């Protein structure tokens, strides 16, 4: 049952990438499909006797490295943190394939897509069942070179080209620290298994904890696109939107949540590592919703979305909460696949194939199935109470409030922010595709009309999820003194009942207020009073926008800056070092003493009796001198050689 | 029985193939029959011999302990000890391997005198193979520097537009070098009257003299991994050789500098070698940071694989100068798994793309994808295995050494980490370079990957996965001779 | 429609809309195929694998600790 | 297999057409590349030249060397790495340490029950695994005392 | 290269001009009925000027010109999903049709 849930998927990848040409454009993508469904199915039967039987499952393949005391096995282990993780990845994933049979029915290579797609599927199953840090590592890079694969998926479009560049170099920058953790890991415990590391993580060094972890924190930020390494996640969008409904949902944006959530026995003992975490989770919440207040493409806000709700995930485990970001990892992957899934839906129903909202409005009545999605998945985001991310991200923000410290009180207010941007963003979003007067030509909207029922039947099932899924699930993860030993708390670092009882009312609602609140006023400043958002005509107003509508300038200064600069001293080092000092004191440059000094020796050959009798006479004086001088003709004789 | 029969076999076949293709040579002006088809029949005989090369060793291989401790099969042979232990059986199957790649990489792609390649082919990989199983210092340098008579005409004769610039850099460069080391080994035969190996490794030299002769013999060392500065002599030979020494170079001849660490430095000089280790870190950190950044600015397609090796080298340096078995163990795999990577690399560079266009300038290639889609995917496969992506051996190979050097200085040796990143940004911007965009305007659609073109590739590959999934097929064999290399007394 | 180029340019994976003339067959052979070893997948990992948390009973890990103190 | 009255026929044919540039049932043997008279070996070329000339990337000539001698040299390298007879010294210290624990522990009626029923294959195996066996008093005795002798080898202390 | 007023290649000049002015107020407004009206107003601007004669006020303005579109340029305009700059420009771009040429390699 564990294999069948684990490879099944990389079968599938098999059978589209190689038989592709032998089974036609149909039959793959149905049968890449139907790998997919077996992992789920398998998942659903093992995640009913992991986390309500307390089994655990584990294939121990057999070894990969036996370097003296270093031991590493191929063993896939299941446990309530690992089959957790594989609720979203492979439901998200089936109900993204089956989307994508349907939104790629007109593109010429769909079995190198679906090939791809699955593969991605497998790694992300791989890095979250490992037994050992070195097998998570091995799907932590395969989700990159995935990654890569799909969104320069389209290879002759110059920008996709460039995109799957950036994401994979960024990402490789995180592996690269990811290793160093690793090796780290092997020099202070001896091992990479996660049995024998997470005993040992109350009894060793701070310092050694803090140097592995920090190289663990900016793995994360690379993966999960937090701010520093965030610039790759809107280059993203570059790929087919099934790709972005996948990699930005129950996947790699959340693989680095995945990695701080699994070091938590070790990550409980050094308070520094997690006071950064909570900063930086912060910063990119506050960051990222309002740069996508003044964004202009439907996939970028929502991909500016996914940034916001991650950084929420990173503030949970900041104040140790790690059950909470768990289970709002788990809802957010269902509406936020949705969004993607419902954006998609409408950029493949306009003719114009626009994706930029300006061009939109007055959808609403033409696409009225795509408008509910969107807008039950926008409350779902909006933790509207009684939906699932009510559930997940209300808890979370009160307890940044609930930690009663210095940092969890500023970060309550960035989140706090971020919750009403979160309002205010979809308003405007909703508002400029579906609610706008019609901006696109009459031809457009005499042709909107609703796709098939494939592209149909994925965004039904997720919309369910994204109203119940929360409430059913909540006492899983969020409920008092429910079992979950593989996300560690340390009894000092319990708030969530300080959270529960202690927090003022007017707190309970004041995120509902100013989400709602605000969302009214700017609706109604839309309809009735757009005037005020001509903000060309301030300039100040003007330089506002453009700051955050070039994402706080962030994407310019890496270019212009730290990639430029890094090729220059490339540049620099192939210029002075290699062809230049080392010719200098290398070929060329002997080559040119070689020859002035040969012309010199050329010179004393000629047949004459003269010169051969000065030197024979002038060689006794070696006799009449001391030997003390023979360093000083050796000068003299260097001299005139010039 | 394996010295003896490798060295008279291979004569054998020597002489055979000059008896029969130069018995016309006499103002015949015939038209023979050995010389239809590029001489067929002569580069048959000579690809059946780097075959049975192969089958020597495997002979002495099954009866090869692994918990045996010292030297085995132990043979004189014109006044010399030859044996072998884990290390040297791997590194001699390794450059064993190499001989029928070499001859077949170069199978259509000569202008001619195809007996005379293929000779100086099987005479530069028994020389090489022949290197590891010495046991004396004068046994390792006379092998040491014999490939330079062939390997210098080979170049000069089959070689590029610049072989003659080549040609001098790779006679000059390693020559001088290499004169260094011999100095150090005639000071052994001096003192110790003797360059034994087992003899010199038992005997503890002033901590000057052991300065004195770690220098000598470290320069000759550093030249041929290559390591920084020293360097410069690598990417113009690279370019400019045939396919088939670049794979040699590639593949054999720098592995010979790890191997001489292992042989002249650890056993003997083990003291003075703790000493020189922070300075060996910092030359090969520099060489793996420097030549990472200068490969990005390079518009050669075989100049930037060829600083891709010497950025790998570095690593293999730092590794087998942990003082950890998982560090040496980790520098002998990525030795192994580069052996086969970096000879495929070229076979894809300049193999495949030179034989078709004749040119090597990055400028006229891009969107190779559209009409080579099985170039592209062994191009994108040996990319990431190029880049140590797990499932390869070069990421086993990478990560112990990298692991190796944390342990041995966890301070300096955390910067070998920049290899994960480095290797891949210059690595992937190559590859995402040659499959983007549209196929290029500077191009005519032609053939894709031939059968022959394709059985290289596959026979690359095949290894560097095996010993990156199961690599215990090679740390079995080299445990215990790992084992014995490390330096270390704890109270 | 377009011109695909397919006279010589056939990847793995299809290029350009490929499906064919005998697909269907080709796809029950593979339908079976992915079957066939998707159950061994299944009678390989049913026996392979174990439940950590119950190869050691508590009494036996008692001892261990005080062995090892 | 020369057969000069062959070559004749082909050699005539190309003749009909003076031209230049505008068989099957052909082929050489090993004893002929060494014994044809010099005039028949330039006969044989200059028809190989012409034919050639009259005329993808296939029966080049490597590949039944490289697929009788080399994939078969890669399957027998294959096989010593799978199945050869070769305990490694990491293999081999395992086995000593278990034969060590009998030896300090004869009279313990417990243990060596466990060590006799504790097969070969499964040595490498102990630990939480899926074969079912018992080495709970295995992993006892090894956590109570130190079964190596490297003290008894450094006889000089500071 | 000095201005004739009412020239071809003046015609040229504003028409782009023009062009580059109603295309920024498209993109920084985007509501019909009040582009229309900023499109009107940047007309008749355009209309106060179109009587010019001397080559020395033209220069003037033109110069002026640039530094409005310049200023008031939208830093993410909008773009048509196939034009150059698209979200769709390039994307699977059909193969070169040529034959192809056999080699021996
Ligand atoms: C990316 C770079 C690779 C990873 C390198 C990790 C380096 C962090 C080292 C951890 C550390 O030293 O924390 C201690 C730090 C300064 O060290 P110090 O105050 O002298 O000693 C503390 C003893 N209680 O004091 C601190 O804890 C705060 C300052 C460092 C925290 C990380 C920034
Ligand atoms: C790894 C090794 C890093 C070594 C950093 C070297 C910094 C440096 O040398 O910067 C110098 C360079 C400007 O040098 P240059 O181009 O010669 O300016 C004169 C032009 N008229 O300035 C740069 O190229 C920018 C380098 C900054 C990034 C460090
Ligand atoms: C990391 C790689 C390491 C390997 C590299 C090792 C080599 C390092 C040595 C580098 C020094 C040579 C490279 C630079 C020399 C350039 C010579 C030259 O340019 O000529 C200078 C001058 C003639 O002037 P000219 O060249 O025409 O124009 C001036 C250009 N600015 O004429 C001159 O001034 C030249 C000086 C006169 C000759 C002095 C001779 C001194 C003794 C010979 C030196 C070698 C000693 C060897 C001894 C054993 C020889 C068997
Ligand atoms: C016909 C009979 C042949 C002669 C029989 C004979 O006794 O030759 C001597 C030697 C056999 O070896 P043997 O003396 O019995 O003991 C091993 C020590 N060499 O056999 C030989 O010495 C053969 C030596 C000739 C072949 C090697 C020539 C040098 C090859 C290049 C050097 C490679 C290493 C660098
Ligand atoms: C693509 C990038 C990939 C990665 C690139 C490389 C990144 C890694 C580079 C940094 C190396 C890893 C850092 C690990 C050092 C931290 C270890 C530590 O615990 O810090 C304290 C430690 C000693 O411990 P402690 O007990 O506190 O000292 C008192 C002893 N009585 O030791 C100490 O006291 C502090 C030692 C000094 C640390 C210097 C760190 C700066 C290195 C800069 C390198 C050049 C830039
Ligand atoms: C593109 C190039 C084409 C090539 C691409 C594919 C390459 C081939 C893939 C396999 C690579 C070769 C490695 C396997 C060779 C067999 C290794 C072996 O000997 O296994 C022995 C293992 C334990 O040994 P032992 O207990 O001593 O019993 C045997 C005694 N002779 O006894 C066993 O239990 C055997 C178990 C074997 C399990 C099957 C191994 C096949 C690979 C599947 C697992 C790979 C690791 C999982 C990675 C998933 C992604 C993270
Ligand atoms: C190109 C292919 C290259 C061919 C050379 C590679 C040879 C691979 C090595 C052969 C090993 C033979 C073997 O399978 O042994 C069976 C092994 C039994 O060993 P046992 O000790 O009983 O199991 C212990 C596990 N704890 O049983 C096993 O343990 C193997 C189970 C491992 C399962 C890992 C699955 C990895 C991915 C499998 C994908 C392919 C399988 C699906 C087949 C098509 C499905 C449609
Ligand atoms: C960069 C600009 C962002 C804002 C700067 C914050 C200024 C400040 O004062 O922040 C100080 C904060 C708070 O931690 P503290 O005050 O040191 O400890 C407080 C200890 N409690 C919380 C237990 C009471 O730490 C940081 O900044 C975190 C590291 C930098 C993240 C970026
Ligand atoms: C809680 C956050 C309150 C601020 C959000 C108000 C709504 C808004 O940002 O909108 C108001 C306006 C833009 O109008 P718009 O509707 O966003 O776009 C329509 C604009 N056109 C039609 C010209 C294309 O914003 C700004 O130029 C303010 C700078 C953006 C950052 C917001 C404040 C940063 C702190
Ligand atoms: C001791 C530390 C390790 C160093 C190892 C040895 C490296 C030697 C330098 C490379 C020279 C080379 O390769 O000689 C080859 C070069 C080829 O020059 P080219 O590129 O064709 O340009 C030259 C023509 N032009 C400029 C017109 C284009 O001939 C020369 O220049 C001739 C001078 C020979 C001097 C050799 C002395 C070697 C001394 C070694 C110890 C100091
Ligand atoms: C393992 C130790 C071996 C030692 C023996 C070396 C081989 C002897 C060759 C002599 C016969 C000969 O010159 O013959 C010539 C042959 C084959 O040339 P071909 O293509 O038929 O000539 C063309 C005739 N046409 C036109 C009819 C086709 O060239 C070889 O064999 C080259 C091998 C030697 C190259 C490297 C020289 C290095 C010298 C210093 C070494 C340390
Ligand atoms: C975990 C390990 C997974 C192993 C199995 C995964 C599936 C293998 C798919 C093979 C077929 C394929 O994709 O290559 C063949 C396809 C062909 O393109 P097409 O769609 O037929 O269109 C045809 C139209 N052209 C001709 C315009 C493309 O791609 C290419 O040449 C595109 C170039 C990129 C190479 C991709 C290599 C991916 C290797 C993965 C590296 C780890």
């Amino acid at each position: 049952m564990i294999l069948l849930c684990i490879f099944t998927p990389f079968l599938g990848s098999l059978i589209s990438g190689f038989f592709g040409r032998y089974i036609g454009v149909n039959s793959s993508k149905w049968i890449v499909c139907l790998s997919i469904f077996v992992s789920v199915v398998s998942t659903y039967i093992l995640f009913i006797d992991v986390i309500f039987n307390e089994i655990e499952y584990t294939y121990n393949i057999m070894n990969w490295l036996n370097v003296e005391y270093l031991v590493v096995d191929w063993s896939f282990t299941i446990d309530k943190l690992s089959v957790s993780m594989l609720v979203p990845v492979v439901t998200v994933s089936f109900l993204v394939h089956l989307y994508s049979v349907s939104y790629m029915s007109h593109d010429p290579h769909q079995q190198r897509f679906f090939s791809y797609l699955s593969m991605f599927t497998f790694a992300m199953i791989v890095l979250v069942t490992g037994d050992n840090y070195l097998i998570l590592f091995v799907g932590w890079e395969f989700i990159g070179v995935a990654s890569y694969l799909l969104i320069s998926f389209w290879f002759t479009r110059f920008n996709a080209v460039k995109s799957g560049l950036s994401a994979l170099l960024i990402n490789r920058f995180g592996d690269a620290l990811l290793v160093l953790g690793l090796s780290y890991l092997v020099l202070v415990t001896g091992s990479v298994n996660y049995n024998t590391v997470f005993a040992l993580g109350s009894y060793l060094d701070v310092n050694m904890i803090t140097v592995i972890l920090i190289c663990f924190l900016v793995a994360s930020m690379a993966k999960s696109a937090q701010l520093g390494l965030h610039s790759w996640l809107l280059l993203a969008m570059e790929g087919p939107t099934p790709v972005s409904s996948l990699l930005h949902a129950a996947c790699l944006v959340i693989a680095g949540v995945f990695l701080l959530m699994r070091s938590s026995p070790l990550l409980e003992y050094t308070p520094i590592v997690l006071l950064l975490i909570l900063w930086l989770g912060g910063l990119s919440t506050l960051i990222s919703g309002l740069i996508a207040m003044v964004s202009n493409d439907i996939k970028k806000i929502i991909a500016l979305s996914t940034m916001s709700q991650v950084g929420i995930m990173m503030i949970a485990i900041g104040v140790s909460c790690y059950n909470l970001a768990l289970f709002h990892l788990i809802c957010h992957s269902f509406f936020k696949a949705l969004l993607f899934m419902s954006a998609g839906s409408v950029i493949h129903s306009i003719i114009s194939e626009y994706q930029d909202i300006r061009m939109y409005g007055g959808f609403r009545q033409f696409i009225p199935l795509a408008y509910t999605c969107i807008f039950i998945a926008s409350l779902s985001l909006m933790a509207i109470p009684g939906l699932t991310g009510f559930y997940s991200k209300d808890i979370i923000i009160e307890s940044m409030y609930g930690e009663y410290t210095f940092s969890g009180f500023i970060i309550y207010w960035f989140a706090l922010i971020s919750a009403t941007c979160t309002s205010l963003y979809s308003i405007r979003l909703i508002y400029y595709t579906f609610l706008n007067n019609p901006n696109s030509p009459k031809y457009i909207y005499i042709n909107l009309k609703e796709n098939d029922i494939v592209l149909i039947t994925p965004m039904i099932i997720l919309t369910i999820l994204s109203i119940f899924g929360g409430y059913l699930l909540r006492d899983i993860y969020l409920g008092m003194g429910s079992p979950f030993n593989e996300l560690f708390i340390h009894p000092n670092n319990l708030s969530l009942i300080e959270t529960e009882f202690s927090l003022p009312s007017i707190l309970k609602v004041l995120p509902l207020i100013t989400g709602l609140g605000g969302g009214l006023i700017l609706l109604l400043i839309y309809e009735f009073n757009y005037s005020l958002f001509l903000v060309y005509n301030n300039k100040n107003l003007s330089k506002l926008y453009s700051f955050f509508n070039q994402k706080i300038m962030f994407d310019q200064l890496l270019n212009n800056l730290i990639l430029r600069s890094g090729l220059n001293i490339g540049w620099l080092l192939n210029v002075h070092i290699d062809r230049g000092i080392l010719q200098l004191f290398g070929p060329l440059g002997l080559w040119k003493l070689s020859t002035f000094i040969s012309s010199k020796l050329n010179k004393l050959v000629f047949l004459n009796i003269g010169f051969i009798l000065e030197i024979i006479v002038l060689s006794w004086l070696l006799i009449v001198f001391k030997v003390s001088l023979l360093k000083y003709i050796l000068l003299l004789i260097i001299f005139i050689i010039l | 029985m394996l010295v003896q029969n490798l060295i008279i076999f291979n004569i054998i076949g020597i002489v055979l193939l000059v008896l029969l293709n130069n018995n016309n040579n006499g103002i015949l002006n015939k038209k023979s029959l050995l010389t239809i088809k590029n001489e067929l029949k002569l580069k048959q005989i000579g690809l059946i011999i780097s075959i049975i090369n192969i089958l020597i060793i495997i002979e002495n291989w099954i009866g090869f302990n692994s918990n045996y401790y010292g030297f085995q099969n132990i043979e004189r042979f014109l006044n010399i000890y030859w044996g072998i232990d884990g290390i040297s059986l791997l590194l001699v199957l390794l450059t064993l391997i190499l001989g029928p790649i070499a001859i077949l990489s170069n199978w259509k792609n000569l202008k001619g005198y195809y007996t005379y390649y293929v000779i100086s082919i099987n005479m530069l990989v028994i020389l090489m193979a022949l290197n590891f199983i010495c046991l004396d210092l004068v046994s390792f340098y006379i092998l040491f520097e014999s490939t330079l008579a062939p390997l210098f005409l080979l170049i000069g004769i089959y070689g590029a537009n610049n072989k003659n610039k080549a040609a001098y850099y790779v006679l000059i460069y390693t020559l001088a070098s290499s004169l260094f080391m011999l100095l150090s080994i005639v000071i052994y035969y001096i003192i110790i009257n003797s360059t034994d190996y087992i003899y010199i490794n038992n005997i503890i030299l002033s901590i000057n003299l052991q300065s004195l002769l770690f220098i000598g013999i470290i320069i000759g060392i550093a030249v041929k991994t290559p390591l920084m500065p020293v360097h410069t002599w690598l990417p113009t030979v690279h370019s400019e050789s045939p396919l088939g020494g670049s794979i040699l170079l590639a593949g054999v001849i720098l592995k010979l500098a790890i191997y001489g660490v292992i042989r002249l430095l650890l056993p003997n000089l083990s003291e003075i070698s703790m000493m020189f280790t922070p300075i060996i870190y910092i030359i090969s950190i520099l060489t793996l940071i420097y030549s990472s950044l200068i490969t990005l600015k390079q518009t050669d397609l075989k100049v930037i694989i060829a600083y891709s090796s010497i950025s790998h080298l570095a690593v293999c340096m730092i590794g087998i100068f942990a003082n950890n078995l998982i560090g040496i163990n980790g520098s002998l795999i990525l030795c192994l798994a580069h052996g086969f990577v970096s000879p495929a690399l070229f076979i894809l560079v300049g193999g495949i793309l030179y034989d078709r266009y004749h040119n090597r300038l990055i400028n006229y290639y891009q969107g190779l994808s559209t009409f080579m889609p099985i170039f592209s995917i062994y191009l994108v496969v040996f990319s990431f295995c190029n880049t140590g992506t797990p499932l390869s051996g070069n990421f086993v190979g990478e990560f112990l050494s990298i692991t190796g050097a944390v342990i041995r200085h966890p301070i300096i040796g955390s910067l070998t980490a920049a290899s994960v990143l480095l290797s891949a940004c210059y690595q992937m911007k190559l590859t995402n370079r040659l499959t983007g965009s549209v196929f290029s305007q500077y191009l005519h659609i032609t053939n894709d990957v031939t059968n022959r073109e394709i059985f290289l590739l596959n026979w690359l590959l095949i290894p560097t996965i095996i010993i990156g999934i199961y690599p215990s097929f090679v740390t079995n064999i080299l445990n215990l001779a790992s084992s014995t290399l490390i330096y270390s007394v704890l109270i | 429609h377009h011109i695909h180029t397919p006279s010589y340019i056939k990847p793995p994976t299809g290029g350009w809309n490929f499906t064919p003339a005998n697909w269907k067959q080709n796809t029950v052979l593979v339908l079976v195929g992915f079957t066939a070893c998707c159950v061994g997948l299944y009678k390989l990992g049913e026996a392979g694998s174990y439940n950590p948390k119950l190869k050691y009973k508590e009494e036996e890990l008692s001892r261990w600790n005080q062995s090892a103190k | 297999a020369f057969n000069l009255q062959l070559e004749k026929e082909i050699r005539s044919k190309i003749d009909s057409l003076p031209k230049l540039n505008n068989v099957t049932n052909r082929k050489l043997s090993l004893t002929d590349y060494l014994f044809q008279n010099a005039a028949n070996q330039a006969l044989y070329v200059d028809n190989e030249a012409d034919l050639k000339e009259l005329d993808e990337n296939e029966n080049e000539g490597w590949e039944k060397i490289m697929y009788v001698g080399f994939v078969p040299t890669m399957i027998l390298i294959f096989a010593i790495v799978l199945f050869k007879d070769d305990k490694s010294i990491d293999e081999w210290a395992m086995d000593e340490l278990l034969l060590r624990l009998k030896e300090k522990n004869l009279s313990d009626v417990e243990l060596i029950d466990e060590l006799d029923k504790l097969s070969k294959s499964h040595v490498g195996k102990i630990g939480a695994s899926e074969i079912n066996k018992r080495d709970a008093v295995i992993i006892e005795r090894i956590l109570n005392g130190e079964y190596d002798q490297l003290s008894g080898l450094k006889k000089k202390e500071l | 290269k000095a201005v004739v007023p009412f020239s071809e290649a003046n015609k040229k000049y504003v028409s782009s001009l023009y062009r580059k002015s109603l295309r920024t107020a498209h993109d920084w407004i985007n509501k019909t009925e009040f582009y229309r009206v900023k499109a009107s107003e940047i007309r008749s601007r355009f209309d106060a000027n179109k009587h010019i004669n001397d080559p020395n006020e033209l220069k003037v303005i033109f110069k002026e010109t640039e530094a409005l579109l310049e200023d008031y340029a939208h830093p993410d305009p909008i773009i048509p999903p196939c034009r150059p700059g698209g979200s769709k420009f390039e994307r699977n771009i059909p193969p070169r049709v040529e034959a192809r040429i056999p080699i021996d390699v």
